[PDB]
């Protein structure tokens, strides 16, 4: 989605349909503000984003974290973290990702 | 660490009512301020005037439970504040933690949390890979409890710091007799600590039913 | 005597409830008259029904919609409100939720009408409840409307931060977030005594139509307690 | 047998690493109704279980018709199979609320850890005998025996209402 | 076939159940009567597609030669299907008045999904002569059938006028069974009777219990 | 039917699978053209449907995985979609040979606001395949009379529920409404008379 504000009043936008030509609007309900549609994609709900979670590069430092020796699909190092999804559901499964002291890549272990 | 396993009332209120290990002591009362300026004069842009997307993954820091703004670069702030605790600058009693895998910075001062003493390991060894402590400060035991701190040699570390460290139970180590045995920050002073004034008179308390003991 | 206080909590509220997760932070002055009034950062709408957020202030009747209660605060326009709950604009989701919110309070839009919805006489009070009331800790000064706001702002973070999975709720019983020894049991007592006697030698004061500070209910008041048991004079 | 016994531990070990690689790869089923970690949990149970079993059933028929103990158990005076298990064999596996112990620091059982440790010798499997327990060991047994003294100190009023009413 | 095949399947076991009832209830039925199979049910009630109409299975039966002997007076009975899935307090006066006149003292109207509240309130107007309602839904399975279920029986009011004597009890002191019970409606009984139940015992083989009508 | 293992299953599906159970996603477009798509993926999904309304969208992406372990089948999904709105609300689907299942559908003042409540209604208030979910299977020891008299071995299926009501799945074809047992005993004697009740 990523959707937008306004220049002028910094708000929420609402979208209006363009009737006469057939095109998609977004606009502001404060002022009169309006711009064209940015993409098709209006709303998602989705029922996989965030196992990833916040991984500075000082992900290495928090001594608590697993130490595995394989080797990054590009880099070709031996010294990598991992975890589970942070994806606190009970349904979720348990893949490894790994952190690489060596880049910071973001590489599995799953097969399937 | 804190608490002692075993000892504790039967019926009626039972686990309601519990009993300090050895080493555990509780915190008493320090003050803030003298951490807050010695904060906000080493990398930490006061809360006031905050800009979330120009500073993104800004790891926030928070006081005693309030939030004196965000920091650039943490991974020094940190072993500094620790180094800083270390030659006593910073009572051996405040906890500071910090949350990497969550960006933030815990500051606590409070009176009452429990805390126990630990060896520091600190890879800090240019002649091979080890606890701070020696046996020349060992059977150098003028050299109280006091230096054992003052030298950065042990720890207190509270419940809450505790959650992000890494303890070695045995200093040593870490026969077809003996019970088989299966990053590290800070070791531990004893095992046989964990217990508290009760338990600490039985004997072999490790080789009876839990329930017993 | 053993919870911690000055904490932020989110907790997860049965199946059958209007509310889904909500948040709390009991707060208290560390040193000073001490209030024991905790905030209440609930989430409406079940994991279903087409999801509000609305919050708990001391001594209002009702709830209010979290928005009203940052433009109350000093900050009038959306997205600079989502600016203090979220902290990456590519995270869609999150805002998704906040979107609902907004439309709560897209009907009051301004500084002037945000105090007012919260019942001239009436606006007035608004104010006290945010600088004397409103998350008290941090400060109950005046200047500050804008540090209470990041944090009213942290919290609505740490609401969703769970009602999308990515934080469990929080362990009620972790030891490190929970011991008043005898040294500060003295405190809040000698306190509730002290105070006895402060408004005590305000009556010769009051009579004195031109020595009398019985210090006897801070020694007798001491022994009672520490005599029975019963720490509550 | 104190042998033949250990390396029923160690491949009982092995069992479970090896159901944990094939689980860290997304390379099992769910079983109808459970989740796909639940699922995973269902085997390491049952893997320490039927590993202790025969762990204290080599020493159960490694104790002549003279061992006193045996003698106090077959007289039906005292004790069973169980009792000897865990003081000459492996004590057993610790348990709270029906799972093995939880992850009360996050993902660890003890700060002694490494997170995400979902191996035995971390959610509570005392491999020891009481006759030689590890920290661990000892102390996820506190933890299961802790629940254990709980109800015996709850159930014991509880249980006399639901009594006393059927009289009355 | 589409599935509406099935709500066929249906309305006829909850046919044979009616049956069962009503001679369970003291009536007369052929055992055949009650196992008419699927097949030579369809064409026997159905129109042209495959549709079954109700208004024509409403039947009467009566009294068996038995039935008589210790109950005088049971009257007759009379069962009626409807067509209408909602019937209401209309369609409903052709069925308070005809037997009303026809004089049989026992109505039992199968409403499909449900009567209308202007309607029953209609059915104790017509004494003596009383009348009950079943839900479809609710006559599928002939619940007497169930493992559970033990046999029960109705009482003259000589032999219940006995129970009492012979047990030197004062009514109120019999164990009881609702109004609504789902055996009680089966089996028609009315506040004031009796009913012997005759279960299977673990301990004696037998056991002969008595439950009154509240 | 007692050791007929397919005919077990041919009765759990029989007796609570719901449209939000399958869904991975959905997601609401603007595409004002009832003849083509401003998605590519879907492309092919609209030509392949004219043969042998309102501009606004509404997409669902359905699991494979999903698919196969409760079975199910977009000819039988949709099916059902369709006849829950019916006439007020044209809805199409792909086959379940593609690499990606699809639903697109549109109504028949403000639609935004409605094609939204049709959101829900669409996720918590239509089933596929009440109060009984979950429903497992098992081989049970039943002792029976064997035509030779002794009694013997003749284990047969059995279906245990998750929820309970009766008075339903009491008449199910292929069920023995003579031994059907909920343990709710406050439900047997509301169904079969306070006797069964006591006995249960
Ligand atoms: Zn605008
Ligand atoms: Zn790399």
């Amino acid at each position: 989605a990523s959707f937008r504000f306004c220049l002028e009043c910094n708000n929420m936008l609402y979208p209006k349909e363009d009737k006469e030509n057939q095109r998609l609007l977004y606009s502001c309900r404060n002022c009169d503000y309006t711009e064209l549609a940015e993409d098709p994609k209006v709303y998602r709900h989705e029922l996989n984003i965030g196992e990833t979670a916040g991984i500075v590069d000082d992900i290495g430092q928090d001594p608590t974290l697993p130490r595995s020796d394989k080797e990054c699909p590009e880099c070709h190092s031996r010294d990598c973290v991992f975890f589970q999804s942070q994806q606190r559901r009970k349904d979720t499964n348990m893949t490894l990702f790994y952190v690489c002291l060596n880049c910071k890549k973001t590489f599995r272990d799953e097969s399937e | 660490g804190l608490v002692c396993p075993a000892e504790t009332p039967e019926g009626q209120a039972c686990g309601l009512v519990k009993n300090l290990s050895l080493l555990s002591g509780i915190s008493i009362g320090s003050p803030s301020e003298p951490i807050i300026n010695f904060l906000e004069e080493w990398g930490m842009e006061p809360l006031e005037d905050y800009d979330p997307a120009q500073h993104t993954k800004s790891t926030r820091i928070f006081v005693n439970g309030v939030w004196t703004g965000i920091h650039r670069d943490p991974s020094m702030l940190v072993s500094t504040m620790r180094d800083l605790r270390r030659s006593g600058a910073i009572s051996p009693e405040v906890s500071i933690i910090r949350d990497i895998r969550e960006r933030e910075f815990k500051i606590f001062t409070d009176v009452g949390r429990v805390y126990r003493p630990l060896f520091i390991v600190e890879d800090d060894e240019s002649k091979d890979n080890e606890l701070r402590i020696t046996k020349e400060h060992i059977r150098k035991i003028v050299y109280g409890w006091s230096s054992l701190v003052t030298s950065g040699v042990i720890e207190y570390v509270d419940g809450e710091e505790e959650e992000t460290i890494m303890i070695a139970m045995t200093p040593e180590d870490l026969d077809t007799a003996k019970r088989i045995k299966p990053t590290f920050t800070h070791c531990e002073i004893h095992p046989s600590m964990i217990l508290g004034v009760a338990a600490s008179i039985i004997p072999f308390p490790d080789h009876n039913q839990s329930p017993r003991n | 005597q053993e919870s911690a206080a000055n904490i932020v909590q989110v907790f997860k509220k049965a199946a059958p409830s209007p509310i889904s997760h909500v948040a709390e932070i009991r707060s208290a002055l560390e040193k000073g008259s001490r209030l024991i009034s905790t905030m209440q950062i609930k989430l409406y709408g079940r994991e279903d029904k087409g999801r509000t957020i609305k919050a708990t202030l001391p001594y209002v009747k009702q709830d209010i919609p979290i928005v009203i209660v940052f433009r109350a605060l000093g900050v009038v326009p959306d997205g600079e409100i989502l600016q203090h709950i979220c902290y990456d604009e590519n995270d869609w989701q999150m805002l998704e939720m906040l979107k609902p919110c907004i439309e709560e309070g897209f009907v009051i839009q301004d500084k002037e009408v945000a105090l007012d919805f919260i019942g001239e006489k009436r606006i007035q009070y608004a104010k006290d409840i945010l600088q004397k009331e409103l998350l008290p800790h941090i400060t109950q000064e005046e200047g500050f409307e804008t540090r209470k706001t990041f944090f009213l702002g942290y919290m609505v973070n740490r609401l969703l931060l769970c009602a999308l999975e990515r934080k469990d709720q929080d362990d009620r019983d972790h030891f490190g977030k929970k011991l008043d020894l005898a040294g500060p049991l003295l405190a809040n007592l000698f306190r509730i005594l002290f105070r006895k006697l402060t408004r005590e030698i305000y009556r010769y004061m009051q009579r004195c139509i031109e020595l009398a500070v019985k210090s006897t209910t801070i020694t007798s008041g001491l022994k009672y307690s520490l005599a029975t048991g019963n720490w509550g004079e | 047998t104190m042998k033949e016994i250990t390396h029923a531990i160690s491949s009982a070990k092995e069992q479970v690493q090896e159901i944990i690689y094939k689980a860290q790869h997304n390379e099992l089923e769910l079983k109808p109704g459970m989740t796909l970690r639940e699922s995973f949990e269902g085997e390491v149970s049952r893997t320490l279980n039927d590993a202790r079993d025969s762990a204290g059933r080599s020493a159960e028929m490694n104790l002549k018709d003279l061992n006193n103990v045996k003698q106090m158990v077959s007289a039906g005076s005292k004790g069973s199979f169980i009792n000897i298990a865990q003081m000459s064999a492996c004590v057993g596996q610790q348990m709270v609320e029906g799972k093995r112990i939880a992850f009360g620091f996050a993902d660890r059982s003890l700060p002694h850890f490494t997170k995400d440790d979902f191996s035995p010798e971390s959610k509570g499997f005392v491999e020891n005998s009481y006759l030689r327990l590890t920290p661990q060991e000892f102390f996820f047994h506190a933890m299961a025996g802790r629940e254990g003294l709980i109800d015996t100190a709850v159930k014991t009023a509880e249980t006399g209402y639901i009594q006393r009413r059927l009289v009355k | 076939m589409e599935d509406n095949n099935r709500i066929i399947s249906r309305l006829w076991r909850s046919f044979r159940t009616v049956k069962e009832m009503a001679a369970d209830r003291g009536y007369f039925i052929s055992q055949e009567e009650m196992d008419q199979s699927l097949e030579e049910f369809r064409s026997k009630i159905c129109d042209s597609m495959g549709n079954p109409q109700r208004k024509l299975m409403s039947f009467l039966a009566n009294p068996t030669p038995e039935a008589l002997e210790k109950y005088s007076d049971l009257g007759t009975l009379w069962v009626e299907f409807c067509d209408e899935p909602s019937v209401g307090i209309k369609t409903m006066r052709n069925f308070c008045l005809r037997i009303q006149e026809k004089n049989f003292s026992t109505g039992i109207f199968i409403y499909q999904n449900n009567i209308t509240p202007s309607a029953n309130k209609m059915i104790p107007t017509v004494s003596p002569a009383i009348i009950e309602t079943f839900q479809e839904s609710d006559l599928v399975v002939n619940i007497t059938h169930h493992e559970l279920v033990p046999k029960h029986i109705r009482l003259s009011d000589g032999e219940k006028s006995q129970l009492l004597q012979r047990y030197k009890l004062k009514e109120s002191q019999l164990p009881r069974i609702q109004r609504e019970d789902p055996v009680a409606r089966y089996l028609g009984l009315k506040r004031g009777q009796v009913v012997k139940i005759i279960r299977r015992s673990e301990t004696s083989g037998r056991y002969a219990s008595y439950r009154i009508c509240l | 039917i007692a050791l007929d293992i397919e005919k077990a299953k041919v009765i759990q599906s029989s007796i609570y699978t719901t449209l939000k159970n399958v869904t991975s996603a959905t997601e609401i477009y603007y595409d004002p053209d009832p003849t083509s798509t401003v998605i590519e993926e879907d492309f092919d999904t609209v030509e392949a449907y004219f043969s042998i309304q309102s501009p606004w969208l509404l997409r669902l992406e359905l699991d494979r995985a999903r698919m196969l372990d409760k079975q199910l089948t977009m000819n039988q999904v949709a099916d059902k979609i369709s006849e829950v709105f019916s006439d007020d609300l044209f809805v199409m689907w792909s086959e379940d040979n593609a690499d990606k299942l699809i639903i697109r559908c549109r109504v028949i003042a403000e639609e935004d606001q409605m094609l939204k409540r049709i959101e829900a209604h669409m996720l918590d208030l239509i089933a596929l395949r009440p109060g009984i979910s979950k429903v497992y299977m098992v081989k049970h020891k039943v002792s029976v009379p064997d035509e030779s008299g002794e009694y013997k071995n003749e284990e047969l299926w059995a279906l245990e529920t998750d929820g309970i009501n009766l008075a339903e799945v009491m008449a199910v074809p292929g069920v023995d409404s003579s031994r059907t047992y909920s343990n709710s005993f406050v439900e047997i004697l509301s169904v079969l008379g306070i006797e069964a009740t006591r006995s249960s």
